[PDB]
RNA sequence: AAUUUUUAAGGUAUGUAUUUUUUUU
RNA sequence: GGAGGUCAACAUCAAGAACUGUGGGCCUUUGCCUAUAGAACUUAUAACGAACAUGGUUCUUGCCUUUUACCAGAAC
């Protein structure tokens, strides 16, 4: 029973195809022997930067390997876009009168 | 031995032109994840893409034809027949989509993959499909009737990449457990394992002419030829890290685009790197968004398509004065281990 | 701009070209159908046989008193071209655009009503003849 | 070499011939006549004393064909072929710090440049203009 | 069709909980911060080595100091107490009172 | 934490059948069955009278959307 | 447009109380039932939106 | 110058044990 | 041997107005030209059916808390 992307599924699979996206490149640049707890700590600093991301902080961090800061930097610009994108398209389908249902206007308007 | 490697200075391989940046095309709202030419006529191409969309492209004057919606979730892979007038997509969202060229309209789905799909490659004789992803297996697909009529298991890991030869290994599949293998179909197993890479292999390619296949990983492009297997050459890499696309020009010319964007183009015969380049990102965008996700050549040979992270499309051409007035590459030094 | 700056062309790209209806593959087609237009035939080997023998009938093109150039004309449906197709077909062994349902009787072939606007109008629209002997 | 053209004619068809197998087998397997329409003795005995034939009695249309399968999960024990051989300051640089967010903390674990001449130039004229004004 | 609101319940019982719970609830979480999480031990326990290793709880619920005798009423008051100079001088004392035996 | 995802094989070597138990879907129903084969007081009086960022947010078409439905 | 929106508003609320039961049937609904003001029971919504409307 | 009628699901959990004729020292 | 069968199998039934076979000629058998034999069934206010249902995918819509079930036009 694979189960198909849907509407309500969307964003969840969203998440994980970026998570697994970017254990990939940093994975692939590190040298070598420890990743497991690594692993799991590089994400976390992710999506804490997302989050910095959206409240339009800056997200410094001290010492942090300059390549892995490229790296997060380049797919939280990935994800900003494509949410930005999403944000436009769903607001002037709002405007014209379409049916954009019930929440998708509740969570458009904080993405305004 | 190493008396032959004193013959190995006699040599001196294969000189080639080198590659500058003709026109840059802009207009993708996403990253350019995937990029396919046109099989016969080189008159356009095609563009995955991470907004979901893909766009046709006029190859002669970079004008825009139509885009194609129909995916909700990011476009990895692309492949246009050269047989019949249908393109095959495939997506993140698990889906496997046919096009009708003629139409522009979808027409059949491919259904039953676990999970995203990142590669498609199409058989060149037999009306097939090899499709694969994180689910790591390939499910070859019956073209007509949509059956998922072989599924090869293998790879510990998610499969990066497929690729299709007529004789066999039919199927050439590199995964992120830096294992190669070469597929018997009809029996369903494994020919021959090629492990020599030390991590993922993030690319792989195949020769238009030499029957042989060319594989990537961080530090490493390794050639293998087929059939028996062998490891035929290697190729000279300092540290160019993370090597995200090969693509074999029919001149023996080897790009290899970078993670750092910088682009390194090789001879495909010596194992030598003969250039080296770094695109100039964009007006507004980060040392982060310069880099290369993708590539290919036209059938001519002359001009290559690399998308770019940076959301731009750029077709590097090769130069017409070139010679050895100066051209001169890095200039072969083969240093020991 | 500059970060290319002078060889290269930097093209911004949105809208389209090329109307979305377009081939894009273009359909390859060999045969050259005039079916839309007219109804014609366009293979010799498929040209009625005729009875009377056609390259005796060019024999007669030379005697100028021979031939006789007659044009039929009249008010609508008075059955001009219905009548043009007695003669045709009382000249003619086989011919292919003859369902059952024309010869039995029911349906009036209309040999002259070429065009298909013709057709499906009912009517004559342009004039069309044909040239065959037939005796006194 | 390339792998010529007899050869890719070969390969061709014995794999054409081997996926047909395995199309019409699958198509004629699932429960539609509709779908269907797309589509020896074998056995000499151990020895081959008695020797034998084979016939595959037809099954009543209506009962559940395939009487034995059922649906059920199988772990597959690992193939017997065995041993590919594999054939292959920093870590203070590459040290990750710990993630620290602002926002959670789940279970345990507990600005530079100055103004412009800009404003320096408008609050004088302000005040100057004002000066003049108040006299 | 009320599911167009979006509030909802889960099925158990009777929700709120007694106002008198929450200050239960809130101080013993007010120190558990102030106390930096450490387990004080009771006075009666049979003794984990302690941050310090005088403060303790009698029979009662209050806190001891043990060398000064006095009686606290929170960690707050403690901290005071052991930031305070009658529990500096009865560790000097106590540490004369060692350097001359053993 | 999804980590390993779900390999095929294991799926793929379930004894159900070659196809699955024979549900017949929907979408798998025979469609397109053949292929396509390629071949003047009043004017002085007054006191005062006479490139693509790449982007989403800093971007021209951005500013032109938050100016007009942001009002 | 303005008359044409009052036509599908009131149309539109309407339909809001039916769905809220379960039903479109204009048998079960008469007109009675949305136009009788509170103080006899009903919603008491004023139409504007019977008219009849220039073409 | 003419509309059009209704059934399911997202709400009252879910889980465990329970009627048994005494397996040979 | 004929008349039949609410018998069966196999072949065929939307195409330059549209089929095959044959003899000869150019090519050197595909293909082109020419002569000739035979063409049941279906077609022109277009078609095996003087009849008329359902589903799938993709577009544009209608009801509008979401899926099923649905509104009604198009292409395939
Ligand atoms: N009852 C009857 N009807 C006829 C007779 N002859 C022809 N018709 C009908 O009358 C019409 C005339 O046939 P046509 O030959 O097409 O008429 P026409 O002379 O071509 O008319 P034009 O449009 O002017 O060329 C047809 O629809 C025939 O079916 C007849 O003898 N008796
Ligand atoms: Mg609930
Ligand atoms: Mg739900
Ligand atoms: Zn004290």
């Amino acid at each position: 029973i694979v189960k198909t992307t849907t509407k309500q599924r969307l964003d969840a699979y969203y998440d994980l195809e970026l998570r697994n996206s970017v254990m990939d490149d940093i994975l692939e640049m590190m040298p070598e022997s420890i990743r497991q707890k690594k692993a799991r700590t590089i994400l976390q600093h992710l999506s804490e930067a997302w989050r910095c991301w959206k409240a339009n902080i800056p997200w410094d961090v001290p010492g942090m390997p300059a390549p892995i800061k490229k790296i997060i930097e380049r797919y939280i610009k990935s994800k900003a876009d494509a949410w930005v994108s999403a944000a436009h398209y769903n607001r002037e389908r709002i405007k014209r009168g379409a049916h954009v249902e019930k929440t998708m206007v509740k969570k458009n308007l904080g993405r305004l | 031995i190493v008396n032959r490697y004193e013959k190995l200075l006699s040599q001196r391989p294969e000189w080639h032109a080198p590659w500058k940046l003709s026109r840059v095309i802009n207009g993708h709202l996403g990253w350019v994840r995937c990029v396919a030419i046109d099989p016969v006529d080189n008159e356009w191409f095609i563009t995955g893409s991470n907004d979901t969309t893909m766009k046709v492209w006029d190859l002669a004057t970079g004008k825009l034809k139509t885009t194609l919606a129909g995916h909700v979730m990011t476009v990895r892979d692309v492949a246009v027949s050269d047989r019949h007038p249908y393109l095959f997509s495939v997506s993140e969202d698990k889906t496997v989509k046919c096009w009708d060229l003629e139409k522009n309209q979808i027409i059949r789905d491919y259904y039953g993959h676990l999970s995203g799909v990142r590669t498609v490659s199409i058989h060149p004789t037999l009306d097939l499909i090899a499709t694969a992803g994180r689910d790591s297996v390939i499910k070859l697909w019956d073209m007509r009737t949509r059956i998922p009529v072989i599924t090869l298991v293998g790879h510990k890991g998610p499969i990066n990449q497929v690729q299709c030869t007529p004789v066999d290994p039919q199927v050439v599949s590199s995964s992120t457990d830096a294992t190669v293998r070469l597929w018997d179909v009809v029996a369903g197993k494994t020919m021959k394992v090629l492990t020599h890479h030390k991590r993922s292999v993030r690319a792989t390619a195949l020769h238009p002419k030499e029957f042989s296949v060319a594989s990537a990983c961080t530090d490493d492009i390794r050639s293998w030829g087929l059939a028996e297997g062998s490891l035929l050459t290697n190729f000279e890499s300092e540290k160019t890290g993370i090597i995200n696309t090969l693509s074999i020009n029919q001149d023996d010319v080897l790009f290899a685009g970078g993670d750092n964007g910088v682009l390194s183009f090789y001879d495909y015969k010596s194992g030598h790197k003969y250039q080296s380049l770094a695109t100039r990102e964009m007006v507004g965008s980060l040392e982060g968004e310069r880099s290369v996700l993708c590539s290919t050549f036209d059938k001519t040979g002359l001009r290559l398509i690399t998308g770019e992270a940076d959301k731009s499309i750029k077709i590097w051409k090769q130069d017409e004065t070139a010679t050895k007035e100066s051209e001169p590459g890095l200039a072969w030094n083969p240093n020991l281990s | 701009e500059h970060p290319y700056g002078k060889e290269v062309e930097v093209l911004m790209e949105t809208k389209n070209t090329q109307s979305p209806q377009t081939p894009l593959v273009e359909p390859v087609t060999e045969r050259t159908k005039l079916q839309e237009h007219t109804i014609f035939t366009q293979l010799k080997k498929n040209i009625p046989k005729t009875r009377y023998n056609r390259d005796y009938m060019l024999s007669m093109a030379n005697i100028p008193e021979r031939i006789i150039n007659v044009g039929v004309i009249g008010p609508l449906h008075s059955g001009k071209t219905s009548l043009m197709d007695l003669l045709v077909i009382d000249s003619h062994k086989r011919i292919p655009d003859m369902s059952k349902n024309v010869e039995l009787g029911w349906k009036p072939l209309r040999y002259l009503d070429n065009l298909k606007q013709e057709i499906d109008r009912g009517l004559s629209i342009k004039l069309n003849g044909s040239t065959l002997l037939c005796t006194d | 070499p390339l792998p010529t053209k007899a050869e890719i004619q070969e390969c061709t068809a014995r794999t054409k011939s081997y996926i047909q197998r395995l199309v019409n087998a699958k198509l004629a397997n699932s429960n539609n006549r509709a779908s269907s329409r797309y589509v020896a003795p074998a056995n000499l005995l151990l020895n081959n004393s008695h020797h034998i034939e084979v016939v595959s009695k037809q099954m009543d249309p209506l009962l559940p064909r395939f009487v034995g399968k059922k649906a059920r999960k199988v772990v597959a024990p690992t193939e017997n072929d065995e041993v590919v051989p594999v054939l292959h300051a920093d870590p203070n640089e590459w040290k990750i710090p710990a993630a620290v967010s602002n926002w959670k903390n789940p279970n345990g674990y507990t600005e530079n440049n100055t103004i412009n001449d800009g404003f320096m130039k408008l609050s004088e004229a302000l005040e100057n203009a004002d000066k003049k004004a108040r006299q | 069709m009320n599911y167009l609101e979006g509030v909802g319940s889960k099925k158990g019982g009777g929700g709120i909980a007694s106002e008198s719970q929450f200050n239960l609830q809130r101080r013993k979480e007010v120190e558990s911060l102030l106390s930096k999480g450490e387990n004080v031990p009771y006075t009666f326990q049979d003794e984990q080595v302690r941050s310090n290793p005088y403060i303790y709880k009698n029979h009662s619920g209050k806190l001891v100091c043990k060398l000064c005798n006095t009686m606290h009423m929170s960690w707050s008051s403690v901290e005071r107490h052991l930031g305070g100079k009658k529990h500096g001088l009865n560790v000097l004392r106590r540490g004369i009172s060692i350097e001359k035996s053993s | 934490t999804s980590h390993r995802p779900q390999l095929e094989a294991r799926s793929g070597a379930k004894a159900a059948a070659y196809t699955p138990t024979g549900i017949e879907h929907a979408r798998l129903l025979p469609g397109h069955t053949t292929l396509k084969y390629r071949k003047r007081s009043w004017r002085k009086g007054t006191a005062f009278g006479r490139g693509y960022i790449n982007d989403m947010t800093k971007s021209e078409y951005h500013q032109e959307f938050l100016h007009k439905h942001v009002r | 447009p303005l008359l044409d929106i009052l036509v599908k508003g009131e149309t539109r609320i309407q339909n809001r109380v039916k769905l809220g039961l379960n039903s479109k049937m204009p048998t079960r609904f008469p007109p009675a039932v949305f136009y009788t003001p509170k103080e006899l029971g009903g919603l008491g919504m004023i139409s504007a939106s019977h008219i009849l409307i220039p073409a």
